[PDB]
């Protein structure tokens, strides 16, 4: 039964016979029980990605790629799907790889099949997984972690990328304990210009990209407050150059973190002395710096 | 059909 | 001769029967000899400027605030105008109110009405008295002193406005003696996005254009150069946590820029100890501020 | 005529 498409993908098959036959595969996912899933098991699925990293690699048939999205997507719909792609090693790294602004539809697959990954709840962690496979990518060519997140984000992208990135987002931030972490990433991306972006995503009137931002909004304030009751304390305290040397040196000394503390430091010391307006000067990186650690 | 319950529970998401 | 229009300003004038007159007044200032200027010297000059405020002040007649700036331009083509012009107390100041996104031609008369006091040689730091009047308009109502000149560089305006803007910032950088001042408040403008911005400049495609550009490059390039020059130095010195705390308290102590800094300091050091990449957080961080202290 | 010397010498500028 199975075995028939298992055979399709090694026998070396190409474009348009390719399509058709990921086509059927897919409807024949879909419309099947469980355990004629279970039959393409690690072998047939294990085929499914082989083609797409080949696929990858060369540089009309966009739309062959995708369908092994739709295919995955029907597989792991269910538990011994989802399950069987996490136990492979080139498996979430290459849904990351979907992801594009260039082929709209496919990166609004890619992007949801994770974000659904991150969001389970027993392999503990999923979003570390997902995460450090986002970054493997960013140099096979050179471009930073989270620019495909930020580029389906622009003038011309469909609205429904937009909401398959934020989205992407929220699961990248939510199941995530550590507060250091999620203003952390979240730095990241409005580095890149997400503040300068998430204007727009307000002035669209939209029912399902607006029940995103009413978890977003909901995260990065109740960080914000939480993070400011940690600074507040650190107001009271560090009121001394004293209290911060003493503070510098029992923890960004000898913790591989000194050396990039050191180079903030001798940035931040490089104004000249009687520069009229150092203090005005210092004031307006106070507020730079304080929009990236805090807005 | 799995993920389509944790699909929409995320768009209209309490899956937080 | 002159007398005749002194007292046409003064006798209460208003919309559409103003307009025609100041048209007039125009065509007369441009078409007339230097000693003709003069007879409606301070005076006159101070009338004109006394609309301007009190057009200001109000809240289909844009038009006849700008006639009043072509009047200013018109006598101002010259010796006495200029200096007269620099006598004044709200003078620089209501050159400065007129610029604004909202009508875009009158902005365009305004901005180069001031870059040519800027690199005015013999009255010394001219740049300094329209950086300081840039500053007073900033509050009447609350928003940033440079907004202005990016809003100006957005999508939908007119491709000689954005000319006029990257043209003042020049005249408000280029006769700058300190190194320390050019770079301040060029990273005063990229934080508002003009780096954001910067990129779109150069698609564009002109001939007076890509003749500032080709200033402005030259000048944030021989700043960055300069800057790491003195920058390098501080690699080698303050290579010790001990040179740096050296130089902080000799420097960053009883000077109003302190509190500032204490604050920067406050931030960096927010992030908790245990927190896993917490090199690679400092390292963003790192790239962050370094970005806007040199590029 | 004064400070049209000044514009011109600025769009294409050689006062710097």
């Amino acid at each position: 039964s199975a075995m028939m498409y298992i055979q399709e993908l090694r026998s070396g098959l190409r474009d348009m016979h390719l399509l058709s036959c990921l086509e059927s595969l897919r409807v024949s996912l879909n419309n099947n029980p469980v355990s004629w899933v279970q039959t393409f098991g690690a072998e047939g699925l294990a085929s499914l990605l082989d083609i797409l990293k080949r696929l990858h690699d060369e540089k009309y048939d966009s739309r062959n790629q995708h369908e092994i999205i739709r295919c995955l997507k029907a597989f792991m719909n269910n538990k011994f799907g989802i399950k069987t792609m996490l136990e492979t090693e080139e498996g979430i790294l290459l849904l990351v790889r979907a992801m594009d602004p260039a082929v709209p539809n496919m990166m609004i697959d890619a992007a949801k099949l994770l974000s659904a990954l991150c969001i389970l709840p027993q392999p503990e962690d999923m979003n570390e997984r997902v995460l450090e496979a986002m970054t493997e990518r960013a140099e096979m060519d050179e471009v930073e972690r989270f620019q495909p997140l930020l580029d389906g984000l622009k003038s011309g992208t469909s609205i429904a990328l937009k909401v398959g990135c934020l989205q992407l987002i929220n699961a990248l931030i939510t199941p995530a304990e550590e507060l250091d972490f999620r203003v952390h990433i979240r730095s990241e991306l409005m580095r890149l210009g997400l503040h300068q972006v998430l204007q727009e995503l307000r002035e669209i009137e939209n029912e399902d990209m607006k029940v995103q931002l009413c978890v977003f909004d909901e995260q990065g304030d109740e960080d914000f407050f939480d993070l400011k009751g940690r600074l507040d304390d650190i107001r009271m305290e560090m009121d001394d150059f004293g209290e911060v040397f003493q503070i510098i040196l029992n923890t960004v000394k000898d913790s591989k973190a000194e050396p990039h503390f050191l180079s903030i430091l001798q940035h931040l010391l490089l104004v000249r002395n009687d520069y009229e307006a150092r203090p005005q000067y210092y004031k307006l990186i106070e507020e730079c710096v304080s929009q990236i650690v805090l807005h | 059909g799995v993920m389509d319950s944790l699909l929409e529970a995320l768009q209209s998401g309490a899956a937080f």
